[PDB]
RNA sequence: UAGUGGUGCUAGCAUGCUGGUCACUGUUCUGGGCGCACGCGCGCUACACUGACGGAGCCAGCGAGUCUAACCUUGGCCGAGAGGUCUUGGUAAUCUUGUGAAACUCCGUCGUGCUGGGGAUAGAGCAUUGUAAUUAUUGCUCUUCAACGAGGAAUUCCUAGUAAGCGCAAGUCAUCAGCUUGCGUUGAUUACGUCCCUGCCCUGUAC
């Protein structure tokens, strides 16, 4: 059998998110190319077709190898150090908005669903999707 | 230091462990001066000769790899080699003719 | 084909670097609203300057002196909510320091504090 | 001076034909020996390497190294 | 003519305060929503009545009120506005809209190292 | 330690302006300028007022000293400012030339500058305000010390000026080197 | 009030593997003040490629919390952000909290140009604490882009999980630190000696 957890993180992200891509179910909010995705962040993500999706990805594993999660939780993960200019630096969390979309976008799609005790839980439809994306990212190589 | 091995294995063809080696014994100081005021030559032990090698070496490196169009390993793996051979064109060799010409005086 | 200078709001501007830098040469245009305008553009950000062909430095010229009706957030602008008509405005080239330089010139004309802070300092 | 940025046809036939003359190439050598912007130099190795011009032996973003064969 | 956000001139005057804070920025509209305190009635009670006795202008009226804003009902008015020790007398002009009245009335004086 | 406040008398009855603080210092302070030394070698002072009064006794662009008694020194203040936040002066090319010869001058006084660098020039259009810890032109490394100043200087004129019979372009010869007084005050090296 | 494994139920993959859900180890009131030609000192941020920016990977320890009423806040929803709103757990090895921290690692853009280094000074607008933010507490967005090319004479701390890099928690506290103390992460070079300098402690004649 195969797992998720059997395959190199970055490389499952890349297959995944343009699998995805071509799937074209992943509704995108359209204010995308404007926003920064934090305020300690300058200049947008530069990736700036694309990243939408690949964002969408990772929250989908991330959330596969765990119990469950909320917003709060991913905009700790996806924070970072802001400049603050001449003052040192300090740690910021980005934006709720994009995430909080990201969420609804995944549920419309039947991969993750929300879960007693609050957050969301991976679907076992999620499991089997993802399972048959990770047996042919083994077998393509 | 994984990156600067390689550029040695294709710029000549020995081992490049064998590079290093011959960079540090040809670098060490055999000959130097304290103060007395005045200085006096005085010999030098081998540790003290080896621990001259490698600061000289490094420094080296650093001072051409600031303000750079070279990366850091473009220039140390240049060092080694211009070392490895008598090549007065490294820095750590200039360093090292002027010590022991200064401590000849002085004895 | 290629040119090396080009001039536009009487700024010259060189065709050596990547777009959405070189445009920053005008007064007012900060790398953020030189970067979305391209994208509205749609030209390819990854372009050097000189690359372009009349029919498209228009449109992003443009772009830059109507942004409203491209439907920019508003909030992207530098002069929201104007003193005198509640309109908002994006200030470019030498209209920049030509509102700036007189805000102030106003402020002493009422004897603010800070008009003439700013004039006894001088 | 300042270095080429967009490709002359004149310097891409000089590109191919010189190369292969070199032990040892990495972005800094072209862009040493050849008067071209960095920005060229990180195109022009992917396009050689795939065309099999030169032989890679590592990889790693902020290095990269080439050789003759 | 002067404007004001695009109002003209001869529509404001007759412009309520509570209309009047809608065109204002961030400041003045939690001021006025967080509530502001009885004080200024007093001074408009005051103000109003030397503005209707005036027979032309209506003559210094004076204050500590420093923290107080500029509102058009008082537009044309002559103040004297204190300064932690003399008042400054001032006529309240029209672009004068929207300021505090500390603004004009300066605490410290200029230092030259003379 | 109430000699740090009698020891005026001398001066104070000898000497008109009450004068001004300028700034406190760690071997000495100074205060038209008066300069205070810092319990009894100090009246070093002596040292100091002989050599400057030689030099100024020659043609050299130094501060006249007036007077000087009990660590006490007077000296005529400096009108210009100071040269490490200079510019754009109107003629660089004459400044750098003369600042080279001035060097000269030293030289065939028999004597070497340790630090003839930015920190104690003021703004020919300049003045030299000290010497600390000057060797004679015969001590070992005084060549060594010769070159060090020619090159601060010219680095100076390339970082900030972008410069790069007289010299420097327009002169026969780029800049002077050491192989082209010190024992009336010996301060070292005979 | 902790962990592991089994047992019962159960999902996906394949014909075992990864997850969810019994045993063991005097008084008082209103307004102002606590400005800068300059000298001295402890700090913060930089001068770039051993880098800046974008995306992805993903790891701690020491603290602290409400019925006196309103502290630390999970989850759902709204918004570019700051922020708002509806519910909830914890008087605590039990909940916030695996405090998913930063440096760091990997894949791209940039190409030696005061440049995409650096962000002072300044303009417009939106919020938050407070009785009150003007001479401006703090936060968010756009625009303006200054000096600075590794710094003279002088001078500080330090011998191993130590220096240095990096970040967090408490303190004060309506709000407000570039401060103080404590904690963790990554982790070197150079001695293992002396009385030269500085300073301290012992035992009569050129002074």
């Amino acid at each position: 059998g195969v797992s998720v957890r059997d395959v190199a993180a970055q490389d499952f992200i890349n297959a995944y998110a343009s699998f995805l891509q071509r799937q074209g179910k992943l509704e995108v909010p359209g204010y995308v190319d404007i926003v920064k995705t934090s305020s300690g962040n300058e200049m947008p993500p530069q990736d700036a077709e694309g990243w939408f999706y690949k964002r969408a990805a990772s929250v989908a594993r991330h959330i596969y190898m765990r119990k469950q999660v909320g917003v709060g939780k991913l905009n700790k993960l996806y924070g970072g150090a802001k400049s603050r200019g001449v003052r040192p630096y300090k740690h910021i969390d980005a934006s709720g908005s994009i995430n909080r979309k990201v969420l609804q976008a995944l549920e419309k799609i039947g991969i993750v669903e929300i879960s007693p005790k609050g957050g969301r839980r991976i679907s076992e439809n999620g499991q089997r999707d993802l399972d048959r994306i990770a047996a042919q990212t083994l077998e393509e190589d | 230091i994984k990156h600067t091995l390689d550029i040695i294995n294709v710029l000549t063809d020995q081992n490049p462990i064998q590079v290093v080696v011959d960079a540090i014994t040809n670098t060490g100081p055999r000959e130097d001066t304290t103060r007395v005021a005045r200085r006096q030559a005085v010999d030098v032990s081998p540790l003290r000769r080896v621990n001259q090698a490698i600061a000289l070496l490094t420094i080296g490196a650093r001072e051409a790899a600031f303000r750079n169009i070279k990366t850091i390993a473009e220039t140390l793996a240049e060092e080694l080699i211009n070392a490895a051979k008598g090549s007065s064109t490294s820095y750590a060799i200039k360093k090292k003719d002027e010590l022991e010409r200064v401590a000849k005086s002085n004895r | 084909s290629f040119q090396h200078i080009l001039r536009l709001l009487n700024t010259n501007v060189d065709g050596n670097i990547k777009i959405v830098y070189a445009l920053t040469t005008i007064k007012g245009v900060g790398r953020r609203y030189s970067n979305l305008v391209c994208k509205k553009a749609d030209v390819d950000l990854h372009k050097r300057a000189g690359e372009l062909t009349q029919e498209e430095l228009e449109r992003i010229v443009q772009i830059m002196q109507n942004p409203t009706h491209y439907k920019i957030p508003a909030w992207f602008l530098n002069r929201q909510n104007d003193i005198t008509d509640g309109k908002d405005y994006h200030t470019l080239a030498n209209n920049v320091e030509s509102k700036l330089r007189d805000d102030l010139e106003r402020l002493k004309k009422i004897r603010a504090h800070r008009g003439i802070r700013h004039f006894w300092g001088l | 001076a300042q270095h080429a940025v967009i490709l002359d046809q004149e310097k891409y036939d000089r590109i191919l034909k010189e190369v292969p003359t070199y032990r040892y190439v990495s972005v800094s050598v072209l862009v040493d020996r050849l008067k071209i912007g960095g920005s060229l130099a990180r195109i022009a190795l992917r396009h050689l390497e795939k065309e099999g011009i030169i032989k890679p032996i590592s990889k790693h973003s902020k290095q990269a190294i080439y050789t003759r064969a | 003519t002067h404007s004001y956000r695009g109002v003209d001139l001869e529509k404001l005057l007759e412009m309520s305060t509570e209309d009047f804070v809608k065109l204002a920025p961030a400041r003045v509209r939690r001021r006025f929503a967080r509530g502001m305190t009885s004080k200024p009635a007093g001074f408009m009670k005051k103000l109003r009545a030397a503005k209707l006795a005036a027979p032309e202008k209506p003559a210094p009226v004076r204050t500590h009120m420093r923290n107080m804003i500029i509102v058009p009902e008082m537009i044309g008015s002559v103040v004297g506005i204190y300064n932690g020790k003399a008042f400054n007398q001032v006529e309240i002009r029209p672009e004068m809209l929207g300021h505090y009245l500390g603004e004009f009335s300066i605490t410290y004086t200029p230092v030259r190292h003379g | 330690n109430g000699i740090d406040y009698l020891a005026l008398k001398t001066m104070l009855n000898r000497d008109y302006s009450v004068g001004n603080t300028i700034g406190v210092g760690k071997e000495s302070d100074i205060y038209r300028v008066m300069k205070i030394h810092r319990m009894h070698l100090s009246r070093a002072a002596n040292k100091e007022y002989q050599f400057m009064s030689m030099l100024y006794s020659k043609g050299f662009k130094v501060p006249e000293p007036f007077d000087n008694s009990r660590h006490i020194v007077v000296m005529e203040l400096i009108e210009g400012y100071p040269m490490r936040r200079l510019r754009k002066h109107k003629n660089i090319p004459k400044l750098y030339s003369d600042l080279m010869c001035f060097i000269v001058d030293l030289a065939n006084s028999g004597l070497i500058h340790c630090d003839f660098n930015e920190f104690n020039i003021m703004i020919c259009g300049f003045v030299v305000i000290d010497f600390p810890q000057c060797i004679s032109i015969q001590h070992q490394d005084a060549d060594y010390y010769f070159q060090r100043d020619v090159d601060c200087i010219r680095r100076f004129f390339k970082k900030k000026l972008k410069y790069e019979e007289g010299f420097g372009d327009g002169y026969k010869y780029a800049y002077p080197d050491f192989k082209r007084l010190d024992e009336l005050v010996q301060a070292s090296g005979f």
